[PDB]
RNA sequence: AGACCUGAGUGUGGCAGGACCACCCGCUAAACUUAAGCAUAUUACUCAGCGGAGGAAAAGAAAACAACCGUGAUUCUCUCAGUCAGCGGCGAGCGAAGAGGGAUUCAACUCGUUGCCGAAUCGGGUCUUAUAUGACCUCGAACUGUGGCA
RNA sequence: AAGAGAGUAGCACUGUUUGGGAAUGCAGUGUCAAGCCGGCAGGUAUUUGUCUGCCAAGGUUAAAUAUAGAG
């Protein structure tokens, strides 16, 4: 809204708060990023010191979908599950099946203090996620 | 995008102990040296030209537009709320007003209004009817001519019991599926006079739900 | 004075604004509103020219490429000539009772195959057929008043007779096998994966030691 | 059948009885006109695998065009501005030398609808091409289903907007895919698609 | 079927195993068979025209013996080397025929 | 003396030019400006100049994507994406594609060539209520190949 | 049983164009193919061997799209 600017405060003072030593002039410093390595150097090297130079190898044709890859830790399992399911399950007991490939979901990350056994389909799994959900009672079965 | 642009203007220069502002070429016309193409001279270009792709509408995230309905369906249930908007419900009885559905199968205009009559709620009909005047201002010469105010709501479970009540002014007719806010709240402000038939009624629990049923 | 902001990087300098001197390259949408009428309309009026045609033809049910859309399907274009030869029904014949048909799918494996046979055979068994005369019918066709029983379908995707698609369902809950609470995953895994990974390496020590 | 033999023999070009027959031809187009009609195609093989019907209605017209790089137009060889822009032998043109020959045999002869062309000769100085032409008022092309499309007005100088063979080779529609994104409606389509300014009605 | 598919991704056959049909005969594949039609019409053409002056350079080097020049005049003349390695063959040939 | 080839004159029946030009197709083609200077870069494959259509134009039926459990002519829309793709005094700046959800979609055909035929084709005249996809005639065009079947 | 478009595609130099980077598309001149283990594409150059997808150099074609100083 208009009447909401520092413009219907500014009626009658003149210079709309920009002084009368050094007036509101166009660009008084360049256009855009000008003069990064010159007369701007101070905010550049402070505050994005990584802008100049290369870093790296490069990649032509890059095509994202072939690195689709998401991840879920062992801690979030029960999200995936109903809620009757987390607490009828144990150990010796018939456990719920989870397909992460359903969901979502790619690699199986162990990540915290793991509830309820299951057993959990994925693509990747780690090498903790694995000792962690075998203790516990339940498995991974490898998808793809 | 022209407008006021359309010279072949240039500035005199300075030396001539005139302002520095381009003025029309040209001979024979009283056009001729005139300021132009400035938002201070006559004829000129106006300061920031209006566009077409100005910000026009809004997104309103959807759980805050059904708790708003929510809301407003809530103050038309206190007589209190009612009362503060403006109507006249004095003669009414038993706030929220819920009638019989035997009223969709109405033909005739005269039929409506004895119907109106026997519930009370004639007296803000009528309200309606003696607001009614000539519009203030430039919006008289604009296509809105005539103001009135706002008066009872009818809800129906459909669009079927509708030919009786048209042509009443003042009455406003509603559908128990896709209630509007602009309607329920008009100028912001709850409470409204609203009025049920019963199988419109009895279809709020399904629509809305309750607490601890979706 | 800047502060601590982003670098803007807006990429508006190449005059797409239309003023006194430049006509401009803009693109607006005042008409959506309109233009969802029109295209409605149109649906309906073409129901009701083409009576009691199906609205939508039929389609196939195909598999999504790439390894992120590996596990969805969708509708393809039009039918294989491998699945019209193992359902009995001829290409050019097949067009004209409302079958899209498509001569470049390959039908690389059986259970795709199996899907869309299924798909023309329930088809078939639902077409009724209007005869080309009704004074003499010829070949199996409609009987009289099984005309008159026709309807037309309006579902936006062709589902009337075959339905949606075929999806494998969701297993149900068992008990973990003694080798599954043993076998190391990550190890079997990870074997694999070296493999291929080091392929070339392998073969250079190999080629080396000789 | 006998095109297979006048086909193969016109792969030979770099042979001692072709080089013969070319140089005798080369020398006789040198001492024509630049556009000259004839009552039969120099290869008729050639001019039935492009469109050519030996039927009343068709003709056929040899054009000749001059070779090189194209001079630009300026007084004196003086540019001006940026020296990126400098130079006034150097550059080409950005049409191929066939399409050129299409284009000036239509506009000369505007009752006629300009179907095909192909290489007949070349020397040092000279380029010769044969171009293929049906006129649409004739009972016979009108009546005739393989080729009565050229009557309708859409089709109307289809050489001078680079609708030909000749024309779509040098718009790149010769290519598909990854190699002519940038231009494959036309490259005027594809720059307005990717540089409008595009609002939304709820932005 | 060919080399059915293991049940995991890596390892040398990527995984989901499914049933695999063979392959379509397809109308494309005559384009790799001999064409003797073809083969003959050109004989009688090459016949009647004779030798052009690219191959009489090409035919004079592989008589001295300079078989790895021959392929070089080939190369820049012909583009890559897999025509010069054609062209060189041909007229081999063509001279222990004759 | 008579053919064929190449080329003229006249007569009969037709067509082209000019206008419009918002949008569309083909060429030609800047500088102001930004880089706090400026020459590569940018503005911009834009403005100005020339040519050509329509009610839309152009495109369009794989010498295409992908690397998957595989998609399947063209066009357009959201998104991919101001991109941890890429180009760039690597500065200022610039900058797409495949996939995915949709709009539309009974969408597809055929010349040349190969094989079997070889005027069965075209023009003109006459007849049938008819400048018939019909019939008859035709030292008219066409075998230096029009048409028909796979 | 056969066949499926040659100064064409490719290569060298020069110029322009592109996000296309040991060269994305195009133009001029020179050179100029294969089809008996064929040709083109597979985003880092070269030689060699596999695999995958297509089969250029002739033509027509509605609908969904534009109307940014027209009728
Ligand atoms: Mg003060
Ligand atoms: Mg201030
Ligand atoms: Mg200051
Ligand atoms: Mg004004
Ligand atoms: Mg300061
Ligand atoms: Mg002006
Ligand atoms: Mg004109
Ligand atoms: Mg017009
Ligand atoms: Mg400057
Ligand atoms: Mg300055
Ligand atoms: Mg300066
Ligand atoms: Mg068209
Ligand atoms: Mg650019
Ligand atoms: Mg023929
Ligand atoms: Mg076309
Ligand atoms: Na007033
Ligand atoms: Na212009
Ligand atoms: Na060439």
């Amino acid at each position: 809204p208009t009447r909401f600017k520092k413009t219907r405060h500014q009626r009658g003072s003149t210079f709309c708060g920009y002084g009368r030593v050094g007036k509101h002039r166009k660009h008084p410093s360049g256009r855009g990023n000008a003069g990064g390595e010159h007369h701007h150097r101070i905010n550049f090297r402070k505050y994005h010191p990584g802008y100049f130079g290369k870093c790296g190898m490069n990649h032509y044709h890059k095509k994202k979908n072939t690195t689709w890859k998401p991840t879920i830790n062992l801690d979030n399992l029960t999200k995936l599950m109903a809620k009757d399911e987390a607490m009828k399950a144990k150990k010796g007991e018939a456990l719920p099946v989870i397909d992460l490939l359903a969901n979502g979901y790619s690699k199986l990350l162990g990540n915290g203090h793991l509830q309820a056994p299951c057993i959990v389909k994925a693509r990747w799994v780690s090498k903790l996620a694995d000792k962690k959900i075998r203790k516990a009672g339940g498995a991974v079965v490898l998808q793809a | 995008r022209l407008s006021g642009m359309k010279h072949s203007a240039e500035s005199w220069g300075t030396g001539r102990a005139v302002a520095r502002i381009p003025r029309i070429h040209g001979g024979g016309t009283s056009m001729s040296g005139a300021g132009a193409f400035g938002n201070m001279c006559r004829g000129g270009r106006m300061f920031a030209p209006t566009k077409i792709f100005r910000r026009w509408h809004r997104k309103i995230n959807l759980h805050q537009k059904r708790f708003a309905v929510v809301s407003a369906l809530a103050a038309s249930s206190l007589p209190a709320l009612v009362m503060s908007r403006g109507h006249k419900i004095e003669n009414v009885a038993e706030v929220p007003l819920v009638v019989e559905d035997g009223v969709r199968a109405y033909e005739k205009t005269k039929e409506a209004m004895t119907f109106l009559k026997t519930v009370g709620a004639i007296d803000d009909v009528n309200r309606v009817n003696d607001s009614r005047q000539i519009r203030a201002g430039r919006g008289k010469m604009r296509n809105r001519r005539y103001v009135a105010r706002r008066g009872p709501m009818l809800v129906m479970p459909d669009n079927k019991g509708t030919r009786a009540f048209r042509n009443i002014f003042g009455l406003d007719l509603a559908n128990v599926n896709s209630l509007n806010l602009l309607h329920l709240a008009p100028g912001g402000h709850v409470g409204r006079f609203i009025i049920w038939t019963k199988s419109a009624f009895e279809k709020l629990d399904k629509i809305f739900g309750t607490f601890t049923e979706p | 004075p800047k502060g601590n902001n982003a670098i803007p990087h807006v990429h508006q300098r190449k005059h797409w604004n239309p003023c006194s001197s430049q006509k401009g390259n803009v693109k607006v949408f005042f008409n959506q509103p309109a233009q969802k009428q029109r295209r409605r309309r149109l649906r309906l009026l073409k129901a009701k020219k083409i009576f009691p045609r199906p609205l939508k033809a039929l389609r196939p049910q195909v598999n999504c490429p790439t390894v992120r859309y590996n596990m969805k399907r969708r509708l393809g274009r039009g039918f294989s000539l491998e699945e019209l030869k193992a359902a009995g029904v001829k290409p050019r014949y097949a067009r004209t009772i409302g079958i899209r048909v498509d001569r470049r799918r390959k039908n690389k494996s059986e259970e795709g195959m199996n899907i869309n046979v299924q798909r023309l055979k329930t088809y078939m068994s639902k077409l009724v057929l209007f005869p080309l005369n009704r004074k003499k019918p010829q070949k199996g066709d409609a009987t009289e008043e099984e005309v008159k029983a026709a309807t037309q379908d309006r579902s936006r995707y062709g589902t009337a007779a075959v339905g949606g698609l075929v999806t494998p369902a969701r297993e149900a809950p068992r008990k973990v096998t003694e080798e599954e609470s043993t076998k190391k995953m990550y190890k079997f895994l990870k074997k694999n994966h070296s493999a291929v990974r080091f392929f070339r390496a392998r073969n250079r020590r190999a080629a080396r030691k000789e | 059948g006998s095109f297979m033999y006048l086909n193969e023999l016109w792969k030979k070009k770099s042979s001692d009885v072709m080089r013969f027959i070319q140089r005798v031809r080369a020398w006789e187009f040198r001492h024509q006109h630049t556009i000259v009609r004839l009552r039969r195609p120099t290869r008729p093989e050639k001019a039935r695998m492009v469109g050519y019907k030996t039927k009343q209605g068709y003709v056929v017209f040899r054009v000749r065009v001059r070779r090189g790089g194209r001079k630009r137009p300026v007084h004196k060889g003086i540019t001006y501005g940026k020296p990126n822009t400098a130079g006034v032998l150097g550059r080409k043109l950005n049409k191929n030398n066939r399409v050129v020959a299409e284009q000036r045999l239509g506009k000369k002869y505007g009752n006629l609808r300009v179907l095909n062309s192909y290489w007949v000769n070349a020397d040092s100085t000279f380029l010769w091409y044969e171009v293929v032409a049906v006129d649409p008022m004739h009972r016979a092309i009108r009546r005739d289903p393989r080729i009565n499309w050229i009557v309708n007005a859409v089709h109307k100088h289809r050489e001078q907007r680079g609708l030909t063979s000749a024309g779509r080779k040098h718009r790149g529609l010769r290519q598909k895919g990854h190699k002519a994104s940038k231009l494959r409606p036309s490259r005027r389509a594809a720059w307005r698609r990717n540089n409008r300014m595009v609002f939304l009605r709820k932005r | 079927a060919p080399v059915p598919r293991t049940g995991i991704i890596a390892g040398f056959n990527k995984g989901y195993k499914t049933t695999r049909r063979a392959r379509r005969p397809s109308s494309n594949d005559r384009y790799a068979l001999p064409h003797k039609k073809l083969r003959a019409v050109k004989a009688i053409i090459s016949d009647l025209v004779g030798f052009s002056p690219m191959e009489r350079r090409v035919q004079e080097l592989l008589r001295v013996g300079k078989d790895k020049r021959a392929l070089k005049f080939c190369k820049k003349r012909l583009g890559s080397i897999k025509a010069a390695k054609k062209r060189r063959a041909k007229v081999e040939e063509a001279l222990r025929q004759q």
